[PDB]
């Protein structure tokens, strides 16, 4: 069997990326985002990356977003919230990486060098999202809000 | 074929059965009502409603979110509450004029379950009540529009009446997308709604004894009466709440709810007697053999006062297509006449049964002017073959 | 009868496409559908010059004294070629998600959102549509020029149409004169002295749904070759709620 | 009936049949000016109120410009207000009987009208508008279809 890998910023460029798959769904997506990007963004934000774009129709229903708002970083997968967390924590000079993994076991994003400040834990790590394998997302491409070089 | 039928009167006894109903009327010798002893009918469903336990600090709008109402909103109902699937009758149906090269299909609802506007309500709801609720004691409160939240609500511990044998039920009108376990087991989709059980103490605080989830009759969006059975509830309990999460995002997954209440719960048969005029439909005129239908004389008919309905999929697929206005049914004459209400009711033992529902009408035109007429009946001596003329028989 | 029913369809639609007509023309290098088939690249040119005058607060498109009708005078969801409903379809076009008025009044003073990329800086509306109260509605535009008078030319332009919605009544091959309220095509000839008298009267070919946006179709057969300008006579004489008409320039 | 003081009374007769096999009306024409500058709806025969009122009723209107009387909805004979409520005309007989269905105003050149047969009117009830105690003119008349 002949495979097929998909990456994503093919030349140092942050140029949007369309590679519509005709399963609807890949075997695993990986990504991790750091957390200086963030500090990037205008006030507003946008999209840091997306498997569809933000516009589209149903984006938000059957692709994977990660958002940046006035007050929040989320990681909406299929109407699912997943791993949302204050937009200034991670803005804060503590946080290391964004690592956003979605396979066969369930989809997880973790927020390396942050801990749980409240919700009922307080004390553990911020890796939150869903052990359901019906949670991968369906890829037409890579659209992000971003420009430059990566 | 014999033992379904022995079995399923054996068991479920002393509850309604057809096997009941002839048993009854054998050993009264005639003068039994069949089903309008079985079934309990609230009239005035406004003084059972419930009050919250004095000396209680609230939210921003009232006693229906507790402390902090996060994503719920007074005005937080939609205003089509059309179902998301129909029914789709199947084919073959006896009383049904629907085509037979496509699937038959239709909606309906019972009086206002899915309407529009009303008067101001004690949150400024502008959200139209069912069941002849007064909007001037009732808030409300809404989870559509929140498709960047999932947020969730929690409200005020609502007092309870002493225990009575005759007031066996905790009822609240919805009108969302719930979750719900069914009897055999199953489940529907929808979102989370609960109720809570407690024991305010007198020299104290509440107590927050266990949660239920709601039983009701059918899967749709429009209003309707979720049930919480005191059978369920601790001999010591004195107190509820309510209890919203709706944590999914989808545009469709929403709910209201309103204050709970327990009924008066009248029967069937003291509420509307032998001489009121009553419109039976095809399917359930045999289950009330002492009614009495509105009678046509001489061409004209008597207006009838209340109106019995079979089962949602029956009457949205039979009898509101063979009674059409359209093929001469008897609704040529009311729905010009008269408009619905809507009366909340229940069977005796069988809270998770689907029965039909009762209705009241209302005349659009008072009868202190506008009476009934005089007919001034003559008498003619026309042969075998006249024929003057065709009917109008063409809408 | 199946030799039959499949011989006489070759030989009534000729010199258009057939199924045993293709397969012929397939030996010197031809298509099938696609070359029968006549696509408007942009729909927007091709709209008829209306001779000066004085109107009133219509435009041209309403005449002298327009009864009934009124820009605004169409329902919100109305789409071109379809029946928006409220819950979403599979294969639905752009503009069922789209607002209900547009934020800019046309050159006309509505605010109905138009099909086919119509730009509404340029296509006057007119609708008889009301919430309020019920008449009865009547419209006679003012005389639209014709391009010219070349047979090399309607050898290539065998058409003139108008975008209308509404419940109206024409000609159809799958249900031929569904009843309806009326749009019709009004052409004038020429005089010794000069003026344009009013003769004749064209019935559209209704292909589309009931209520959506649609095209009227007018062979440029039927008006003959001493037509000088053209208008659009519109009726709608049905008091209930659900039976309105709307209509555009030709 | 002699209604609350003087005035005429509306009446209620749901006919199981729907249309009558006789409908006369026999309207007179100065008992209109007492409508409130815009008239309300004189002499329906199904109420303001309901589902389809006038998808099925006769509804002769006066609409402060023109008076007019529909039918299922199609409209016959329409008539100025300032030219009818004058005193122009005499009466409004809206016959609409079988193999006859008519709107005349009697006394307006061309204010007459006709429909096919078909478009029979629903009768359940006698709803008028106005407050005029008695007139020689005002009448009605409905036959009911009793033939079984
Ligand atoms: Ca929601
Ligand atoms: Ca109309």
């Amino acid at each position: 069997q002949t495979t097929a890998t998909l990456n994503w910023p093919q030349q140092g460029r942050l140029d949007n990326v369309t590679a519509p798959l005709i399963s609807q769904a890949p075997l695993e997506l990986t990504a991790t985002v750091p957390c200086s990007v963030v500090r990037d963004l205008p006030p507003e934000g946008g999209l840091v990356f997306g498997t569809a774009p933000a516009e589209g129709r149903d984006a938000a229903l059957n692709a994977m977003l990660v958002n940046v708002t006035e007050t929040r970083v989320d990681v909406i997968v299929r109407n699912v919230v997943v791993a949302s967390v204050n937009r200034d924590r991670v803005a804060g000079p503590d946080c290391q990486r964004i690592e956003i993994t979605s396979n066969l076991d369930g989809t997880y994003a973790d927020f390396v060098g942050l801990t749980q400040i409240s919700g009922e834990d307080a004390g553990k790590l911020q890796r939150t999202g869903y052990p359901d394998p019906n949670l991968r997302p369906a890829i037409v491409g890579v659209f992000t809000d971003l420009t430059g070089p990566a | 074929e014999l033992g379904s039928m022995v079995k399923a009167t054996v068991g479920r006894y002393p509850v309604y059965t057809v096997g009941s109903a002839n048993i009854a009327a054998l050993r009264s010798a005639g003068d039994s009502c069949a089903m309008a002893d079985a079934v309990l009918v609230e009239a005035d469903p406004n003084e059972g409603m419930l009050q919250p336990v004095p000396g209680q600090r609230f939210g921003e709008y009232g006693p229906l979110g507790g402390e902090d109402p996060v994503g719920f909103t007074p005005n937080g109902v939609s205003d089509t509450l059309e179902p998301a699937e129909p029914v789709a009758a199947n084919p073959g149906t006896p009383n049904s004029d629907g085509p037979v090269d496509k699937p038959n299909i239709g909606i309906g609802y019972a009086a206002g379950t899915g309407g529009g506007y009303g008067p101001e309500g004690v949150n400024g709801s502008r959200v139209f009540l069912p069941f002849g609720l007064d909007p001037s004691r009732t808030p409300v409160m809404g989870s559509y529009g929140e498709n960047k939240l999932a947020a969730k609500a929690t409200s005020a511990w609502y007092q309870l009446p002493p225990r009575t044998p005759d007031r066996p039920l905790v009822t609240v009108a919805a009108a969302g997308a719930i979750w719900y376990y069914e009897e055999d087991g199953s489940f529907n989709y929808g979102q989370s709604l609960k109720l809570q059980w407690g024991v305010h103490r007198p020299d104290g605080t509440y107590q927050a004894l266990s949660e239920v989830q709601p039983i009701d009759i059918f899967q749709q969006k429009a209003w309707r009466n979720l049930r919480f059975p005191l059978a369920w509830a601790p001999p010591e309990a004195n107190v509820a709440r309510i209890v919203a999460d709706d944590p999914n995002l989808s545009e469709d997954q929403w709910f209201a709810f309103t204050p709970p209440r327990v009924p008066v719960l009248q029967t069937a048969q003291q509420f509307l007697g032998s001489q009121t005029p009553v419109l039976m439909d095809i399917a359930t005129a045999a289950n009330f053999p002492c009614q009495r239908p509105f009678a046509e004389r001489l061409g004209v008919a008597e207006l009838p006062e209340y109106r019995i309905i079979p089962n949602f999929k029956q009457m949205v697929v039979s009898s509101n297509q063979w009674q059409s206005a359209a093929d001469g049914g008897p609704f040529l004459f009311i729905q010009a006449l008269l408009r619905t209400e809507a009366i909340p009711t229940y069977l005796r033992d069988d809270w998770y049964r689907d029965w039909g529902s009762i209705e009241r009408y209302i005349r659009v035109v008072p009868q202190e002017q506008a009476p009934t007429a005089a007919i001034e009946e003559g008498s003619t001596r026309v042969f075998g073959w006249s024929r003057g003329g065709p009917i109008r028989a063409l809408p | 009868v199946m030799m039959a029913s499949m011989a006489i369809g070759v030989v009534r639609q000729y010199p258009t496409y057939s199924n045993g007509w293709a397969n012929i023309r397939a030996f010197a290098g031809g298509c099938g559908l696609a070359d029968d088939v006549l696509v408007e690249p942009d729909s927007n040119a091709g709209f008829l010059t209306p001779l000066p005058g004085a109107y009133g607060p219509l435009g041209p498109l309403g005449g002298e004294d327009p009864q009934g009708f009124s820009p605004d005078g169409v329902p919100d969801r109305i789409i071109a070629e379809a029946i928006r409903l409220n819950n979403p379809q599979p294969g639905t076009d752009y503009d069922w998600n789209r607002p209900i008025k547009l934020d800019e009044p046309g050159i006309n003073g509505s605010t109905v959102p138009l099909p086919y990329g119509l730009d509404p800086k340029r296509v006057p509306v007119a609708g008889t549509y009301s919430t309020e109260a019920q008449q009865e509605s009547r419209l006679s535009s003012a005389w639209y020029e014709l391009p010219a008078r070349d047979e090399t030319e309607r050898a290539a332009h065998p058409l003139v149409v108008i975008t209308a919605a509404g419940t109206i009544t024409g000609e159809s091959v799958a249900n031929g004169l569904t009843t309806g309220q009326t749009v019709d095509l009004e052409y004038a000839t020429r005089g010794p002295d000069g003026t344009l008298v009013p003769a004749g009267r064209v019935t559209p070919y209704d292909v589309g749904p009931t209520p959506s946006w649609r095209n009227l179709r007018y062979p440029r057969s039927e008006i003959p070759d001493d037509a000088v300008a053209v208008r659009v006579v519109a009726e709608d004489l049905s008091l209930s709620q659900g039976d309105w008409i709307a209509v555009t320039p030709p | 009936g002699v209604g609350a003081d003087g005035n005429v009374t509306e009446l209620t007769a749901p006919l199981v049949a729907g249309a009558p096999r006789a409908l006369d009306v026999t309207i007179p024409c100065r008992a209109v000016a007492e409508l409130p500058a815009d008239g309300g709806v004189v002499f329906s025969t199904n109420p303001a109120g309901g589902i389809e009122a006038g998808r099925n009723g006769m509804f002769i209107r006066a609409n402060a410009d023109v008076v007019y009387v529909a039918f299922r909805d199609t409209v016959a004979a329409v008539a100025p207000r300032e030219a009818v409520d004058s005193g122009a005309c005499s009466e409004i007989h809206v016959w609409a009987d079988v193999s006859a269905v008519g709107a005349d105003f009697a006394g307006i050149p061309d204010a007459s009208g006709t429909l096919p047969v078909d478009k029979r009117p629903q009768v359940s009830g006698v709803f008028t508008d106005l407050k005029v105690p008695a007139q020689p003119g005002l009448a009605a008349r409905i036959d009911i279809d009793t033939r079984f």
